[PDB]
RNA sequence: UUGGCGGAAAGGCCUUGGGUGCUUGCUGGCGAAUUGCAAUGUCAUUUUGCGUGGGGAUAAAUCAUUUGUAUACGACUUAGA
RNA sequence: GCGUUGGAUUGUUCACCCACUAAUAGGGAACGUGAGCUGGGUUUAGACCGUCGUGAGACAGGUUAGUUUUACCCUACUGAU
RNA sequence: CUAUCUAGCGAAACCACAGCCAAGGGAACGGGCUUGGCAGAAUCAGCGGGGAAAGAAGACCCUGUUGAGCUUGACUCUAGU
RNA sequence: AGAACUGGUACGGACAAGGGGAAUCUGACUGUCUAAUUAAAACAUAGCAUUGCGAUGGUCAGAAAGUGAUGUUGACGCAAU
RNA sequence: GUGAACAGCCUCUAGUUGAUAGAAUAAUGUAGAUAAGGGAAGUCGGCAAAAUAGAUCCGUAACUUCGGGAUAAGGAUUGGC
RNA sequence: GCCCUGAAAAUGGAUGGCGCUCAAGCGUGUUACCUAUACUCUACCGUCAGGGUUGAUAUGAUGCCCUGACGAGUAGGCAGGCGUGGAGGUCAGUGACGAAGCCUAGACCGUAAGGUCGGGUCGAACGGCCUCUAGUGCAGAUCUUGGUGGUAGUAGCAAAUAUUCAAAUGAGAACUUUGAAGACUGAAGUGGGGAAAGGUUCCACGUCAACAGCAGUUGGACGUGGGUUAGUCGAUCCUAAGA
RNA sequence: AGAACUGGCGAUGCGGGAUGAACCGAACGUAGAGUUAAGGUGCCGGAAUACACGCUCAUCAGACACCACAAAAGGUGUUAG
RNA sequence: GUCGAAUUUGGGUAUAGGGGCGAAAGACUAAUCGAACCAUCUAGUAGCUGGUUCCUGCCGAAGUUUCCCUCAGGAUAGCAG
RNA sequence: AUAUUGGCGAGAGACCGAUAGCGAACAAGUACAGUGAUGGAAAGAUGAAAAGAACUUUGAAAAGAGAGUGAAAAAGUACGUGAAAUUGUUGAAAGGGAAGGGCAUUUGAUCAGACAUGG
């Protein structure tokens, strides 16, 4: 009746509610401001979260205690095979919002896309977009007149791409598919470039590249119900209470006389969206590249995957990103990684990494060897063998 | 004889009751009403299958706090059980309605379920007790099952 | 029917060319009553079930089973010709 | 807008010292908050003392020991169909 | 091990009528009244803010020409001696 | 009781099974009581002291009695504090 | 059998296998465990927990009613062959 | 004078609200307009008052008729009435060709208490009028007795280590019986007997409506029977505190 | 808290004062037509966004008796004296 | 906590309600104790609390005076029928 | 000549009518409670007559459906009538944090009052 001692109120109201997310794939709500003088290009990318390993590099950065000298950070590796695309969507601006005009698709799509549009594909007739293909039939106009319609009106432009999950170890065969804003120059450059690319394919090293700092949106872990002294960070009560301890201990004064929107209480804790910012690309893999996981220092050829195989996910057969840190979701999930909003300075950010050497081992376990060569030149001839 | 509410012509149909019977009224005053109108065999078909837990009875009025199933999706529901007492109870009369109707050579292909009403028997009274000393009731609400069964009209 | 224009919710607008009805611009030939001195006397547009003749098109979702990136139960996310 | 603390003695609020700190402001919400806790103090019944009283007893004096009940309903609030 | 979900089984408490707020005035702290905010079926797990929730015609206090246990050179007596 | 040998230095291998020390308040001790909120420092106690009584008596019982307890007693006793 | 043992633990004879059941494994509980570094800073108060513990051999203060204090304290040891 | 400073409190919020700035604000003036159960005029109900009229002439003289005024009400007083059990009198009352009673968003009378009728159900008695009589009218009394709800298919049915496979039987088997397995009580027993107490619970056959807070084919349950054998084991005899 | 006279509330609805025992108006059989009271007439809402002369601009204007408060003291704001 | 004695305990027996029994707590004396249980006196008394049953019509209060172990009550006068 | 809430035998009532009247209209001072003294209920009604449902069919059975009896089963040893609370089913309607009420009218449903003039 004033609190007799003072602390900062817990967790944060600005992320309220704390309730399951609508989709598994988190929502991008912002792309970069648009410079429309520069080439056409994707401004995300969809991939999937694979695990963590451990890195070694020099550190620059003039003034610190660790300048010229090695540090060893986590990083995390997210699959990443190419995308396809496979339609525009057209925006106006209205004094309601932005409002989606048309969409134009690709003539052809794959089953791994078409598979997304039914919840029964073993037994469905497979129908999805078989009239749709017939529009192409007529030399061009009802695709011809959309694509127009789009230039004409039309004030920003997203292209429709899906993953490819399966150059993926995934068990799931329904790929995942995403509006990404298109932010090269011109609406008219823009449904070219989209037009062009129709059941093509992109890669991410057309969108990002190494020391970028990208943004990571993800759902997060479930969890299942939880409750108040986990979900919120609340204190535990005394070992003493009566009727249990991991709760609050007051939920309310008397009046108003209403349990409040802000007081911690029990209720679902993780499957919520995250829009994570300045994560700096570390390595960008190419998929064709036997040596993914060397350094200009350690010689090596090794790929990135880990001695076992990433645990709960597989081998990494396919371009990756890898990222410095952390990312929200967890392995297997899909991510979308985006673009920075704005012009980091940092000198964090703008520094340029060189690997030297990332962590192979297996992470099944205490994992003592980087290679099959290195395990048995340590081990020599074992009963099995020759 | 004397039942409840029929309009219904006595000479296309044929009837069954029980009574003072050791059901729930409630589960089984929910279970008639999921066949209630039902053409007998489908009826005789889906209370085979809610013994097997493959559908399920709609729990509409009798029912709060009861679970949730993804069996009431048929029947636009949440909440619904799987009363298997009632089931077999209701199943019982449905049995005997369809003989009598062979009786009356009645078509047993044209044959719905044209009246069905539960309501409740005299209690049967049991004794539970209680701490510092106390007795309180223990009872059993017992069902009157009645229904009807009559061959639909044609065009 | 010839062109065009309209995306803010355009779903409407302007246009070219004939055809067809009407034309109170003007001059004629008929008709109206008894609905009885007012009272009930012009038909509007919505749905929705049926009826005919033409053009058309020829799926899925749910339960059950299954995954565990999810989960108190429902719900979520996977897989199955 | 945002913070406003860690301790020694006391049931204490208060008070008082130590100590850190950007700072250790003051107040309200049935003197917020007991089906949220605790039960140290107060204030039943045991008991010792001092004062008072012939006594039974008394004390706004000291001291010790003294059972903390119910939510499954409505609403609110958290989450879920 | 519970809670949870299922089959069987199946109580109790409590209940004027009920159940979303802000302010106002008002028996001087409204669920109802007045003015505004608002307001969409049916629901599940939790929760302890509110229902000045619920449990014994208030333990404290006062009133009553209402008591009882106890004490004494109060009143009036009495076994005994 | 002793000695050699032996082991990932372990061996009262589970089970079983005292934490210790320095003090102050308080009651000598063991014992006792508020069955269901008080086990205590309260009651008891041994020890100490005081009081009454030689039986036609002290203390106590009964309405009364040819009535009763102490008393199957006698001051190293009975009775009362 | 172990062992000091009518302890605890395992067994034979005899007797039971009876105290609704199925599927899950959220919160919160009830009961059982463990925690890096710090070590009572928590609290009215070390409440609750933890630590000690068998045996053999060594060793053992003040004080004292000379009986005690005393398992004081503090140490080494412990299997198998 | 208006306006500005002086002018700090706790949920968010009040010129009643919206909103209003030559006002929809402040002072003043002038008209029109809105509206009470009040005022004016009229109908009707009642109350009170005054007046007329059975003079011979059908049906109410506590009546009929004329006239004026008036109407708030707790506690409370009075009046006129409504309704119930029974009683005297009377309608030579209604009725098994249907009394009484009950049900009925059917009808009609009355300001009202109430009365009356139709339809349905029912089965043996009942009512109007003048009187007489009271154990005579309910919403309440933490009223009495009974019956019933919401609560709710909810709280729960979690102590005592633990169950599993098969066959048999049966309408039916998680729960019965037999077999096998896994376990427990661990002789300080979940073993074998007794004392008090119960009183047939013992045993057999049959057998499940109720009871055993799931079940039941099982039982300490239900039905029908059977069963307790003494000179030597007790009582019985003795004496104890005491009666 | 306590007196004086009267009028009220209590025992009393109705119209106004948003609301409200007691203020303003006005007291009450069942109704029709008219007219008013106190109070109002931008819109909520029945009734002139009527007429007339001024005054007022507030980065805290002001807006109607009882009544839901404001003062000393200041202003080269603007008005009239 | 105690655990070989002021030990624990069966049955028999004795003590009965202003009585018992009490290593004393107003404890215990059949879920009863600062006076048990049962029935009757008894429909105990209550200036106090609660309730008090059909309709309409007319009239219509008092909270003041005096006196009272009077101050939550009466009598008296007033107001009312 | 007077008394008489007891006992025996009788005649009565402006008495009560099964929550009334005695506590008891009944296998009532019973069943049940309490160590004991004591405390002490609930509970009447098929039909004139059991004519108490032969027989058939479904079911393990209880029962159901037919049939049959009966003046009636809208009397089935749950039994005369069979209210209310409360409930099932059917039909109609309404429902943005209660419901119910007043004056008024729309709309739907339902019910009336007429009654007679020559053919
Ligand atoms: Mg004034």
């Amino acid at each position: 009746s004033h609190r007799k001692y003072e602390a900062p109120r817990h967790g944060h109201l600005g992320f309220l509610p704390r309730k399951r997310a609508a989709s598994i794939r988190a929502r991008v709500k912002a792309f970069p401001k648009d410079d429309r003088s520069k080439p056409v290009a994707l401004t995300s990318f969809l991939g999937y979260k694979a695990g963590m390993t451990t890195i070694v590099r020099d550190l620059d950065r003039p003034g610190s205690k660790f300048h010229k000298r090695e540090v060893v950070e986590a990083v995390t590796v997210v699959d990443t095979p190419p995308v396809v695309v496979v339609g525009v969507v057209g925006y106006v601006e209205t004094p309601r919002g932005l409002r989606s005009l048309t969409t134009v698709w690709a003539e052809h799509l794959s089953d791994e896309v078409k598979r997304r549009f039914y919840k029964n594909w073993y037994k469905s007739k497979k129908k999805a977009f078989t009239k749709y293909s017939a529009k192409y039939a007529q030399d061009g106009a009802g695709i011809e007149r959309e694509l127009a319609r789009i230039k004409k009106y039309a004030s920003v432009v997203r292209v429709l791409v899906h993953t490819q999950i399966r150059k993926t170890p995934l068990a799931q065969k329904k790929a995942h598919l995403a509006e990404i804003q298109l932010n090269g120059g011109s609406i008219s450059e823009k449904v070219d470039w989209a037009r062009e690319h129709f059941e093509k394919t992109v890669a991410v090293d057309s969108v990002f590249e190494q020391n970028e700092m990208i943004d990571a949106i993800a759902v997060t872990k479930g969890h299942g119900f939880e409750g108040v002294t986990h979900r919120w960070g609340t204190k535990k009560l005394p070992r003493k209470t009566h009727r249990g301890l991991r709760k609050v201990a007051c939920i309310g004064a008397w009046h108003p006389a209403h349990v409040m929107w802000s007081v911690a209480r029990a209720g679902q804790r993780g499957y919520h969206s995250r829009t994570s910012i300045n994560h700096k690309i570390y390595r960008v893999g190419k998929g064709d590249d036997e040596a993914n996981g060397a350094t200009s220092f350690d010689r090596t050829k090794k790929t990135i995957t880990p001695m076992g195989g990433f645990v709960h996910y597989g081998e990494i057969k396919n371009d990756f990103i890898m990222v410095k840190g952390c990312i929200p979701g967890n392995r297997k999930r899909i991510v979308t990684l985006r673009k920075s909003l704005y012009t980091n300075t940092s000198r964090k950010a703008l520094e340029e990494v060189s690997l030297k050497w990332i962590d192979t081992a297996s992470k099944f376990g205490k994992g003592r060897f980087q290679t099959p060569a290195e395990k048995h030149a340590f081990m020599g001839t074992l009963k099995k063998d020759l | 004889a004397r039942y409840g509410a029929t309009s219904t012509n006595p000479a296309k149909s044929a009837s069954a009751r029980g009574s003072y019977l050791r059901v729930s009224f409630k589960n089984t005053r929910e279970t008639a009403q999921a066949i209630n109108g039902w053409e007998l065999t489908k009826a005789q078909k889906y209370l085979e299958q809610v013994l097997d837990h493959q559908r399920a009875i709609p729990f509409r009025r009798f029912n709060s706090s009861i679970g949730r199933t993804a069996q009431g999706k048929e029947f636009g529901v949440t909440k619904a059980r799987w009363p298997a007492k009632s089931v077999k109870f209701v199943q019982g009369l449905l049995q005997n309605a369809a003989a009598n109707a062979e009786a009356k050579g009645l078509d047993a292909t044209k044959l719905y379920v044209s009246h069905i009403q539960v309501n409740q028997a005299p209690k049967q009274r049991r004794r539970t007790y209680r701490a510092h000393g106390r007795i309180n009731k223990y009872e059993s609400s017992p069902s009157h099952i009645e229904l009807v069964v009559t061959e639909k009209e044609e065009a």
